[PDB]
RNA sequence: UUUGCUCCACACAAUAUAGAUGGAUACGAAUAAGGCGUCCUUGUGGCGUCGCUGAACCAUAGCAGGCUAGCAACGGUGCACUUGGCGGAAAGGCCUUGGGUGCUUGCUGGCGAAUUGCAAUGUCAUUUUGCGUGGGGAUAAAUCAUUUGUAUACGACUUAGA
RNA sequence: GAACUGGCGAUGCGGGAUGAACCGAACGUAGAGUUAAGGUGCCGGAAUACACGCUCAUCAGACACCACAAAAGGUGUUAGU
């Protein structure tokens, strides 16, 4: 599950002797495999238009890969959840060097901080943020400064053995 | 008069900071901080040593004292470049923390002859260090 | 490993400890544990003392001297913690407890013995830095063990002694390292270094 | 949050130096030298240009900021103890008996002696602490003074005699007899 | 030489089991500075003694063996399965015994 | 009270083993810090170095380890005999001094091994006990019965008696 | 007290500590392999696994049936509008 792809799926009406030729609706889903993706596509054209998937066709998946996997980018994310008494929309911002990945962060968060499983949110939008002064969080904008370096004290060796001769230390 | 501080020196998670892999494909090779993700999550590139440039976790690596001078974001070609340029290869070589593990490898290499041989030599080096070692 | 291990019990967590134990002795391993005044509990100290006291006050209605015991030494405290981690009814883990000995302080012949850690298990590697800790002398004394002070006494001439020991040792390896030196660039060395050692 | 690095800085004085292993700090200054042990916050000490101290704090939450803000204003009060030092004024408030203060010796010992609280048989006795001079002033009128170069010892010193005065079985709305502290300055404060 | 081993040493942990059923036939066995199954892999077909002694000399000695094998791995810290001609005794849970190099693929 | 009892040594026999199969290899503190070395003006000192695991260190070769000849150094180890010093938390061990007596694989030789037949723990430890041998050592009590009443249902307790 | 279906009764076995009915799965006698539900600090077979967060409770919390908790409230702390 964590380990998302994105997906395109395009899928139309099927086609009918008054209207050959529908309209190929085409959406981005985030999911682990194909067939989840086949399917959050249904779902979410059976929210939005007056289709289902009997009455419909998809006509192409194609996996999207990121451009830059090796770059570091702000991701902005919009999405829509429910919460135990109610429906929310939210806005975060995660550092990440995918989409994917920042949508997998994204869902980690929601599920830590909200208790919010993937059944009850909706990914409105994942736009990277272009340029530094528009990153809205601080927690994403204290990681944005120049030459920034930070120590990791307290460093804790994990050991093999049951038994030790040696009075472990945390320097790092 | 002169107040004293404790520095409490740490290796800083920094562009340019050298890390040495423990765990994954790479497993024990040298690697350059190119950019910072989060706390946990940095992006490193080990060109020379033949490391893939990958977004890794802290947890993963660990940092060594070398540094050296990189701008942040750094491509692989010019991360190569002054990796080269800075001769980090044999600096790290240098340290006794290469050294402890080239000599970890060397040990887990050796034959039954071998071993043998490390025997009959050690007794012979013990024969004299006793001997100084009485006589001083 | 060696037949005996000896575990200093000075900064580690009581119930991980318990259990690295446990295990250890159901797999035939002898242990004898030193210094469990100095034991770590995580949490603070009103609040383990709080969970002693319920302890405390769980008895046996009409005869008291047939319930619950509760053992105020830091070296019962751990003891009682290992069993319910042993299946100490049955002979194999009355065999397993015959397998272990705990003891406040460093007696003898012990006191002259190498101790060991266990890592799994020690608090500065364990409980996040901040978080509150009890310590075990501290919290048997509050419950009503006696030896606190004569513990301390014993441990501090011990530690004298075993300082004047460290310094003849740290001088015996000074110039067992010197002679050592002395050794190197010479041929049997350089054979040595290559071949690894 | 865990903000990356929260950091404050502390000034020294000229005369004043500051030796900070691992978290036990001493201060000495022309007053004298204070102590305090600092190894419940995780925080870190650097020396700068022999004038500054920065104290930091890496990864920390909001109450790990809090505390080094904590430390920061404790290191900064030894350091005014050993400058200008503290200076803690209190007054006798009473009604009808007047409040007898004094200073008695048990066996080595001071201790600040109160007779006739509201007519009492009782005698309080307060300890005196170390480092604390108590001294009554003249030329106003029942005014007791503690000074110090730790603010803590002299603010719990008078804590402490405010707190043996406390009205009991009555309305302290009425009965507002006591010792109370009216300044809390630095004995040389220009 | 003061050493003349030619064996691995190993303890005898307990039967294979279930929380509330255990199966004599199969006995668990931890090897000496194996942690992995991957290491425990070599071990695999490796000839298995669990050496006693008693009071009764039978065919010219008071000491008897219980002759077993290495037959799999178990578990993901280097523990491995072992078969007996005659299942261990059980009170032997923690006792030691002897892996030999024999049968030999190096 | 059978020539009984006890300690030491070796000889045999029995008994068993919660499980030897190179070595349990000793600072104390901190961990947002330490260890070691060095220097100074001796400190919460300067400088250097180390860790990132004991994957270490020490031991490790010889009919399960024989017999024998040398070379080189005066070291390393074992056994008794020793001179002391320290150790009471359960000391029961640690550090020593001086000769003797073996071994030495630090380095060169010479002789032996086989047939356990292609593997069978292939027997090499150590609780305890008895029967013997030869060398020291010591020479009582308790209970019943009688008796007291500070005790007492009976046991028990508490007293007395050559 | 009714409806449909599946069960128990008439049924052991693995799991839910324990339990007629729940979950898994139904049963001749054995061997080997693999799993279900449930688990893998120790009791106890199996990672003191890996990863991102949250929580410190002077009455924490810790797996459905199930062995309860509410209105209301808190510059505790986190995210968000
Ligand atoms: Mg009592
Ligand atoms: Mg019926
Ligand atoms: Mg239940
Ligand atoms: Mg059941
Ligand atoms: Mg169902
Ligand atoms: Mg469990
Ligand atoms: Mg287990």
């Amino acid at each position: 599950m964590a380990h998302f792809k994105e997906y395109q799926v395009i899928g139309r009406r099927l086609p009918t002797e008054s209207v050959p030729e529908p309209k190929l609706f085409r959406m981005r889903i985030f999911a682990s495999n194909e067939v989840i993706a086949k399917s959050r596509y249904w779902y979410f054209l059976q929210k939005l238009h007056k289709v289902k998937k009997a009455s419909g066709e998809i006509v192409s998946i194609n996996q999207i890969n990121e451009a830059h996997p090796t770059k570091v980018k702000n991701f902005g994310v919009w999405v829509r959840y429910d919460s135990r008494s109610g429906t929310h929309n939210m806005y975060k911002e995660i550092r990440d060097v995918s989409r994917v990945a920042a949508v997998e962060t994204l869902y980690q968060d929601m599920a830590a901080r909200h208790r919010a499983r993937f059944r009850s949110i909706h990914i409105l939008k994942v736009a990277e943020i272009e340029k530094t002064a528009d990153v809205k969080r601080q927690y994403v904008k204290q990681f944005l400064t120049k030459d920034l370096k930070f120590p990791l004290p307290h460093r804790v060796q994990k050991s093999t053995k049951t038994f030790s001769y040696k009075r472990p230390s945390t320097f790092y | 008069t002169d107040s004293i501080v404790k520095a409490s020196n740490w290796r800083l998670v920094e562009v340019g900071r050298v890390v040495l892999i423990k765990k994954g494909q790479s497993a024990g090779k040298l690697a350059a901080i190119v950019e910072i993700i989060d706390q946990k999550k940095v992006l490193i590139d080990g060109p020379k040593a033949g490391v893939p440039r990958q977004a890794i976790n802290l947890g993963q690596v660990v940092l060594t004292p070398l540094t050296f001078a990189l701008p942040r974001g750094a491509r692989t070609a010019t991360v190569s470049k002054k990796w080269a340029a800075a001769a980090v290869c044999e600096k790290w070589a240098a340290s006794s923390w290469a050294k402890k593990i080239a000599q970890r490898e060397r040990r887990a290499a050796l034959t039954d002859f071998e071993r043998f041989q490390v025997m009959v030599l050690r007794k012979q080096k013990r024969y004299t260090v006793k001997k100084a070692l009485a006589k001083a | 490993v060696e037949p005996v291990v000896v575990i200093d019990g000075k900064g580690h967590l009581v119930g991980r400890l318990a259990s690295v134990v446990a295990k250890q002795l159901l797999n035939g391993q002898k242990i004898v544990v030193v210094r469990a005044e100095e034991l770590n509990i995580s949490g603070e100290f009103f609040r383990n003392k709080l969970k002693y006291h319920d302890f405390l006050r769980k008895a046996t209605a009409f005869n008291k001297t047939r319930g619950p015991f509760h053992f105020r030494a830091p070296s019962r405290i751990f003891y009682k913690a290992l069993r319910g981690m042993v299946s100490h009814k049955t002979a194999r883990g009355k065999a397993a407890l015959e397998r272990l000995k705990v003891f406040e302080g460093i007696p003898p012949p012990y006191d002259k013995k190498k101790r060991v850690v266990v890592p799994q298990a020690l608090r500065v590697l364990r409980l996040k830095p901040g978080r509150k800790y009890t310590t075990l002398g501290k919290l048997s004394t509050s419950v009503g063990w006696k030896y606190e002070d004569v513990v301390a006494k014993l441990e501090a001439k011990r530690k004298v002694s075993s300082a004047e020991y460290y310094a003849k040792k740290r001088a015996f390896t000074k110039k067992v390292a010197s002679a050592n030196a002395t050794a190197a660039e010479s041929d049997v060395a350089k054979q040595l270094a290559a071949l690894g050692y | 949050m865990k903000y990356i690095q929260t950091e404050q800085q502390i000034e020294v004085p000229e005369g004043v130096t500051v030796s900070i292993k691992s978290r036990i700090v001493k201060v000495v200054g022309p007053r004298g030298t204070l102590t305090k042990n600092l190894k419940h916050i995780d925080v870190t000490f650097t020396k700068v240009n022999n004038q500054l101290i920065k104290v930091a704090v890496h990864n920390g939450g909001r109450k790990h900021v809090a505390a080094l803000r904590t430390v920061k204003s404790l290191v900064d009060n030894m350091i005014t103890g050993v400058t200008k030092g503290y200076k803690y004024k209190m007054r006798y408030v009473y009604a009808h008996f007047p409040i007898n203060v004094n200073i008695v010796e048990k066996d080595g010992a001071k201790f600040i002696e109160v007779r006739n609280f509201l007519g009492d048989k009782k005698i309080r006795n307060v300890p005196v602490r170390d480092g604390v001079t108590i001294e009554f002033s003249t030329n106003v009128k029942d005014e007791i003074v503690l000074s110090g170069n730790s603010v803590e010892d002299v603010s719990q010193n008078a804590a402490d005699l405010q707190q043996i005065c406390r009205v009991r079985n009555k309305d302290i709305r009425k009965f507002l007899d006591g010792i109370y502290v009216s300044h809390k300055g630095f004995i040389t404060e220009d | 030489a003061e050493s003349h081993r030619l064996y691995v040493k190993g303890k005898h942990l307990s039967y294979q089991r279930s929380k509330r059923v255990n199966n004599p036939n199969v006995s668990l066995i931890k090897i000496e500075g194996v942690a992995t199954p991957q290491d425990a892999q070599f071990y695999l077909g490796k000839r298995i003694a669990y050496v006693y002694r008693a009071s009764k000399e039978v065919r010219g000695s008071k000491i008897r063996v219980m002759w077993g094998k290495v037959t799999r791995t178990h578990g993901n810290s280097g523990v491995v399965r072992a078969t007996f001609r005659n299942n261990l005794p059980a009170k032997t849970f923690g006792a030691s015994v002897r892996i030999f190099l024999y049968p030999s693929n190096i």
